[PDB]
């Protein structure tokens, strides 16, 4: 029994609504091999090691994203923008909850609304295969129309422009997603798993399974496991992986940090990242695999090519998982089964990320601290009414801006500054003699080569190459707007600057004179005392130069 | 691997002062909240000071002005500077570490205890 519950533990920690929902539409959008390649090298370099990093950040400080920076004070503005980030990014996933509760209403029928035309949501070109524009999305298939016109009643959109009001029935699964959140968060800190940990995995096995003998999906396996080296040449496939290596792991939100905060001092952080990591890269691939199956089968079906058969933005899955559903036998139970654990992947992911805001600030505010109820209800309502423009008519864009914006740049440029706080400032050496603190062994070579070097480097490739290397924001053949652009720099942005400014705030609140100043920023809180003895490590060479 | 070794206690006159220490192990006490309880002969636990994460600490309202909590980061030890020890100070005084905060609740552990008295 014991063993049972901790392998549900570590293989629930492993798996996301971002493995599931994100990875497949990126996965796709990028080719497929040539998007795994990048990945895993950026998991392997980067989001392992800074996994294991967050990880033993909070479990050795006891605090959440923001108070944590009391080792490097001038940092602190990091835990602040991992927060915003992680307010931002459940404006719009608990969207993609709602959605997933919408199909699995949707999903109590004998007679799947995906499966045929036909219904009040189809337009006339809606071509059903059992009874095309090269460059162009299809959008005619059943499922492509249930999605857009039944779902998102995007075609009452004619962009972000014009959104619309909050479409109602959405309107209704988010409220019912963010009170079945708040009930989940008010009366304790957020650490069902034999849904969360082993619905997934038989979800995404029956679907590889399934997908493989499906007619075509060896097509779209060919195109998954043929590697278009140019797209590697671009920074495209790069700045995509990378993001979800730090969407679909945890780092970036502060959700690692205030995770690892509540756990036992003297947890294994090692082998929770090596686990989570090694399971995140399998249920990748085997997402991939599938995802890519059922796409070869859709091209078959709808006669249309695979990099025009479905959707590269996030109603993918929406399209893919009912079309495989749609071909299995008992459809209407694997329809429940696939949206039941698509909701219970994202209530779970939701609420870790809404106990990263709650932790990260309620640890700052001790106010907060006292009232867990009423400071659960801000965020969860704050988050319902911001979540409320993706669920409007043009909400997919709305989505699709967030979705690219909210943890993009910024969330590469936030784990950028916590390795670099955490690794040059705070000391990698005082790092391990932590981790050896809670662990018994000292982090090896590889560890703390990545933490102050690799990731560092490759972290800000990625940022710089993120900005000069940007492409206008695009859902389908719908090009936004340059407002909507500059739109969401300015929402990257507006995490991203919490950093410098609260590195002049800190500099400008303290007493003292430049290098009392810089002393007091550097240095962690409870050894100010040493600023006052001239005994700053960071002002000698051999803390620089330490490994 | 918690473990908490309080030291220091004895006999001492009355007016007089004794310092106890707390030799935290398995946890830095920087990062935790540290307290001191004392149980007098034939009563109740009563809780004396406490120094958390930030560095703040708080005193029982029989001991403030008198007893002070300080803490070494670097030895890993909390102390109880105990100052005009009264008759009545006479106790066990117990050494209790708590997790940093009211939602961390998974710490509690005691140490064996130190015998003060004072006569
Ligand atoms: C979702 C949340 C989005 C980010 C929340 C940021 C909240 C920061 C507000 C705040 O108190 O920051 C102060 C201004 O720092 C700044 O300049 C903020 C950047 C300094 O706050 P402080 O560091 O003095 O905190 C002592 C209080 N606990
Ligand atoms: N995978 C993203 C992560 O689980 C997450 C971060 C912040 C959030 O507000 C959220 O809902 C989810
Ligand atoms: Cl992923």
């Amino acid at each position: 029994g014991k063993k049972i519950d901790f392998l549900l533990s570590v293989v629930g920690f492993a798996v996301d609504l971002a493995n599931v929902w994100r990875f497949p539409y990126l996965c796709y959008k990028n080719g497929g091999g040539a998007f795994l390649i990048p990945y895993t090298l950026f998991l392997i370099i980067a989001g392992m090691p800074l996994f294991y990093m967050e990880l033993a950040l909070g479990q050795y400080n006891r605090e959440g994203a923001a108070t944590v920076w009391k080792i490097c004070p001038f940092f602190k503005g990091v835990g602040y923008a991992v927060i915003l980030i992680a307010l931002y990014v459940g404006f719009y996933y608990n969207v993609i909850i709602a959605w997933s509760l919408y199909y699995l209403f949707s999903s109590f029928t004998l007679n799947l609304p995906w499966t045929d035309c036909g219904h009040t949501w189809n337009s006339p070109n809606c071509t059903d295969p059992k009874l095309h524009t090269k460059y162009s999305k299809y959008k005619f298939t059943p499922a492509a129309e249930f999605y857009e016109r039944g779902v998102l009643h995007l075609h009452e959109s004619s962009g972000i422009h014009d959104i619309g009001l909050p479409q109602w029935q959405l309107l209704l699964c988010l409220m019912v997603v963010v009170i079945v959140l708040y009930f989940s968060l008010w009366k304790g800190v957020k650490t069902v798993v034999w849904i969360t940990a082993t619905l997934p995995y038989f979800v995404l096995f029956v679907l590889l399974v399934h997908g493989v003998t499906l007619p075509g999906a060896s097509n779209g396996i060919n195109a998954y496991l043929h590697i278009d080296f140019y797209r590697l040449k671009e920074a495209t496939v790069w700045i995509d992986a990378a993001t979800q290596i730090f969407f679909s792991l945890g780092a970036g939100f502060g959700v690692l940090i205030a995770f690892a905060s509540y756990n036992k001092f003297d947890n294994n952080c090692y082998r929770d990242a090596l686990l989570t990591s090694s399971i995140n890269c399998i249920t990748s691939f085997v997402s991939g695999f599938a995802i890519f199956s059922i796409l070869g089968y859709m091209a078959h079906e709808h006669k249309v090519n695979i990099e025009d058969v479905a959707t590269e933005g996030a109603g993918l899955v929406f399209i893919l998982y009912p079309e495989a559903i749609s071909t299995l036998s008992g459809s209407t139970f694997w329809a429940v089964v696939f949206f039941v654990m698509l909701l219970a992947l994202g209530l779970d992911s939701s609420m870790g990320g809404m106990e990263a805001v709650i932790t990260g600030l309620a640890d700052d505010f001790q106010v907060l601290k006292r009232h867990r109820k009423l400071f659960t209800f801000g965020v969860t309502f704050s988050t319902f009414l911001l979540a409320l423009f993706c669920i409007t008519k043009g909400g997919i864009y709305v989505l699709t801006l967030l979705d690219t914006f909210a943890a993009g740049t910024s969330i590469l440029f936030a784990v950028l500054m916590e390795a670099i706080g955490v690794s040059w400032f705070y000391g990698v050496d005082r790092f391990s003699n932590d981790i050896q603190q809670m662990m018994g062994f000292r982090p090896g070579l590889y560890w703390r080569l990545c933490w102050k070097f690799v990731s560092p480097a490759f972290l800000l490739f990625v940022v710089v190459v993120s900005i000069i290397n940007f492409k206008p924001l695009t859902y389908d053949d719908y090009i936004f707007p340059p407002w909507a652009n500059w739109v969401g720099w300015g929402i990257a942005l507006s995490s991203m600057v919490l950093v410098p400014i609260y590195v002049i705030y800190k500099f400008l609140s303290t007493q003292g004179s430049l290098w009392e100043r810089l002393a007091y920023g550097i240095t962690p809180e409870n050894e100010h005392h040493l600023v006052a003895q001239r005994d700053i490590r960071q002002f000698q060479l051999q803390h620089w130069l330490a490994i | 691997e918690v473990q908490l070794v309080e030291s220091g206690g004895g006999l001492v006159q009355a007016g007089g002062s004794l310092r106890l220490s707390c030799a935290a192990s398995g946890f830095p006490v920087t990062n935790f909240e540290m307290y001191w309880y004392r149980q007098a002969p034939g009563k109740e636990r009563e809780w004396v000071a406490a120094i958390y994460s930030t560095g703040i600490t708080e005193y029982a309202d029989s001991v403030k002005g008198r007893f002070t909590i300080s803490r070494d980061n670097s030895k890993n030890t909390v102390y109880l500077q105990m100052n005009s020890l009264k008759p009545e100070d006479t106790a066990v005084y117990y050494c209790n570490v708590k997790d940093n905060g009211a939602w961390r609740q998974n710490y509690d552990y005691w140490g064996q205890g130190t015998q003060v008295t004072v006569s």
